[PDB]
């Protein structure tokens, strides 16, 4: 029984985005669901509150002027409509519905970016030649500037970084083995 | 096994009151000793309790064994000694187990103010509140003032988040209070430049002073919409057979206050259907009379039937009716 | 609006300790406060309501306590399930706030980290770049300070069990080749060194 959702996807500032999540084992119209936004600096933060079962809504009155709560019964979906976008609504969207047996049921994160974007990277290897075999020592390499999310002992991988409205990322140990990205 | 209450028609708003009532040993015991009590040297006669031989002749009655096979008792009598004192039911909202609950809690306080010369015990339904405030600004406080009461009548919070409700959730909200506003401080010394010190935010504080031997919590399923019509409130609250009271005390000691769970009365359907029907333990046996039991009975007027703890606690609780205990063995 | 704050940001633990995650409210706040699990790469899960109830399949090991306006969150016990971000909710008023999350974390005995750092490849020279990369690998505790703008920090999350971490700044063909010239167990900085040739 799952809380399922739609995709994630990438839109510029400014813009408008519709997000969407359906049940698969019940009716969305018997009790209430929320969403919720997530982001790793400022946390999980609740925007809203919807009754599927008629029009009311109750909103996070930070949100009240640029979110927006829908709902279909037939269709056994909710959606959340997010206006006027900036980098500050990068986040993950969960849909939430509770219970009283089990935990209230969550479903897949929808990731949501935003930004004036594509860029695929060039790998350079991170050899200390011109230093010395000192055996006990490691290597690595890393990708340069890449958007949109790209592809054993030994060896520890760093997430990824924005450096300014694209991404970097390193992993360390030429050899690199261990159409988004084209190998 | 209990006996059975007769009802032809509008009468079981008491028999599942009755019912409860007798699961409370404290309360059988208080009439034993309130219908006993008198003093020694007074002159005046003690006046005559009609209405707290004739409770204490029925509940005593309701904690034994029925005493011929499957009988059914008639509480009638009462309701005739209820009408000597200032009572009469005009409209169908009194027909109410908790209404009847206050009309005999203050036809017993009659009762107690008619024989004032000698001394009667109070009922072990009576505890007091403590109001109390606090200054945000400064955290010198107030002086308490008092409120007493015979039940806890709670108010069912309006969902939130999802969660179940709790009667942990419906007593804080009934004790939790508010900030206020405007108000003056005199440890601050303020309104304005006639005092020396730093119009303030008060923080209103609302607990628990005396807290009674018999303990009724009221949960106020039953009330009506914006517009003249019938509201009931047919979410669950999750209750236990064990209840801390502990977070609720006005004095901050270690002592503990701790209730077990005596008798439930259910409110069953809506208008042309309603019924009240009670859950309670069983009476212990002339031999172990000190000793209560751990098999609960469903009772609905006349009939009498073994309930699982199970059933008690997946009801939708009216009235719950709760009794100290000092420790949990059980 | 509600404020809930959590303590600390990160917790140890022994495999079979006792720990408690702890919270403070703004202000009274009943018992409306629920807590939540959340491993990475996944949804919440929530564990206890009405601060001190408990869901279906949530083991004896989480005990929830607390009234009105402070609350701690309990695993006694401790299995190797357990490690994952905490989170409390308050559900008394709208807006139904979170707190800020506690990463329970696995300790073992310390360790100082090794490091390395290596100077741009000809692929950027050879493309006007000039970055220059610095891996801290295998410190035990978390903490760190390493050492200007053009910077750029990524931290691994715990494996074993350690942490790791690259570091680098990101110049170009010229301004590179012109201007050539700690750890919670160490009193001194180990940095690496690189010049030219
Ligand atoms: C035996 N227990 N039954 C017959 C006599 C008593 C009951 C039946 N009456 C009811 O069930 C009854 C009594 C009282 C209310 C009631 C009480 C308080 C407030 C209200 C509200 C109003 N108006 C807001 C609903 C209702 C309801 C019921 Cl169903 C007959
Ligand atoms: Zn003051």
């Amino acid at each position: 029984v799952q809380l399922q959702q739609s995709g994630a996807e990438l839109v510029r500032p400014g813009a408008s985005v519709k997000l969407s999540c359906t049940g698969s084992g019940f009716n969305i119209k018997d009790t209430y669901m929320h969403w919720v936004k997530q982001r790793p600096e400022q946390g999980l933060e609740w925007i809203g509150r919807i009754d599927p079962a008629n029009g009311n809504t109750k909103y996070d009155p930070k949100f009240q002027g640029k979110a927006t709560m829908t709902a279909d019964t037939s269709s056994n979906t909710a959606y959340l409509q997010l206006s006027s976008l900036t980098s500050e609504d990068t986040a993950v969207y969960y849909c939430a519905r509770p219970d009283g047996y089990y935990g209230d049921y969550w479903g897949q994160g929808t990731t949501l970016t935003v930004s004036s974007a594509t860029t695929a990277p060039s790998v350079y290897p991170l050899a200390p030649v011109c230093g010395d075999t000192t055996s006990s020592v490691t290597l690595g390499c890393l990708v340069k500037g890449y958007f949109p999310p790209v592809t054993s002992s030994g060896v520890h991988t760093f997430p990824a970084v924005l450096q300014s409205d694209l991404y970097t990322l390193s992993s360390s140990v030429i050899t690199c083995n261990v159409a988004s990205s084209t190998k | 096994l209990v006996p059975g209450l007769v009802n032809l028609g509008n009468t079981c708003f008491m028999n599942s009151l009755l019912q409860g009532l007798s699961a409370c040993p404290a309360f059988i015991r208080w009439l034993e000793e309130f219908t006993s009590q008198y003093s020694r040297d007074q002159k005046e006669p003690p006046s005559h309790q009609y209405l707290s031989l004739t409770l204490l002749h029925l509940l005593k009655a309701l904690s034994c064994q029925e005493v011929t096979d499957d009988e059914v008792l008639d509480a009638s009598c009462l309701l005739d000694v209820l009408r000597m004192y200032r009572w009469q039911i005009s409209s169908f909202e009194e027909q109410d187990a908790h209404e009847l609950f206050h009309v005999i809690t203050s036809s017993l306080e009659d009762e107690r103010d008619g024989s004032g010369s000698h001394w009667k015990s109070q009922h072990p339904f009576h505890g007091r509140l403590t109001s109390n405030m606090v200054c945000k600004h400064c955290e010198h406080q107030s002086p308490v003032r008092f409120d007493t009461f015979d039940s806890l009548s709670l108010s069912i919070p309006a969902a939130t988040w999802g969660h179940p409700l709790t009667l942990d959730h419906c007593l804080h909200h009934f004790i939790s209070s508010e900030s206020v506003r405007d108000v003056v401080c005199d440890n601050c010394t303020k309104i304005e430049a006639k005092g020396t010190l730093n119009r303030t935010t008060f923080v209103k504080q609302l607990k628990l002073g005396k807290l009674p031997q018999c303990l009724c919590i009221h949960l106020q399923r039953l009330s009506w919409s914006s517009h003249g019509t019938p509201l009931k409130r047919h979410e669950h609250v999750q209750f236990n057979e064990d209840l801390s009271m502990d977070e609720y005390k006005y004095h901050s000691n270690a002592s503990t206050y701790l209730f077990r769970l005596m008798a439930v009365v259910v409110h069953h359907g809506d208008m042309h259907s309603g019924h009240f029907v009670t859950y309670r333990r069983s009476p212990p046996s002339a031999r172990n009379p000190l000793s209560t039991s751990n098999q609960w009975l469903w009772v609905s007027d006349d009939t009498v039937r073994k309930a699982s703890l199970q059933e008690v606690l997946s009801s939708s609780a009216y009235l719950l009716f709760y009794e100290r205990v000092l420790e949990v063995l059980f | 609006d509600i404020v809930m704050t959590q303590s600390q940001k990160f917790m140890s633990t022994s495999v079979g300790d006792r720990v408690s995650v702890t919270c403070k409210a703004s202000q009274n706040v009943g018992t409306n406060v629920a807590w939540y699990q959340q491993k990475p790469g996944q949804s919440p899960k929530a564990l206890i309501y009405s601060a001190s109830y408990r869901y279906s399949g949530v083991p004896d090991r989480f005990t929830g306590s607390g009234s009105g306006t402070d609350f701690t969150l309990t695993i006694s016990n401790v299995q190797s399930e357990d490690l994952a971000e905490y989170f409390c909710q308050q559900y008394n008023s709208f807006p139904l706030t979170f707190g800020a999350g506690t990463k329970l974390e696995l300790k073992r005995a310390d360790a100082a980290p090794t490091v390395s750092i290596f100077p741009p490849s000809s692929e950027q020279l050879t493309s006007g770049g000039a970055s220059v990369v610095c891996f801290l690998n295998n410190f035990y505790p978390k903490d760190i300070n390493v050492k200007q703008n053009g910077v750029l920090n990524s931290w691994t999350d715990q494996d074993d069990s350690t942490y790791s971490m690259s570091s680098t700044l990101t110049l170009t063909k010229d301004e590179y080749e012109r201007h050539n010239s700690t750890h919670k167990t160490s009193t001194s900085p180990i940095v690496k060194s690189f010049n030219r040739n």
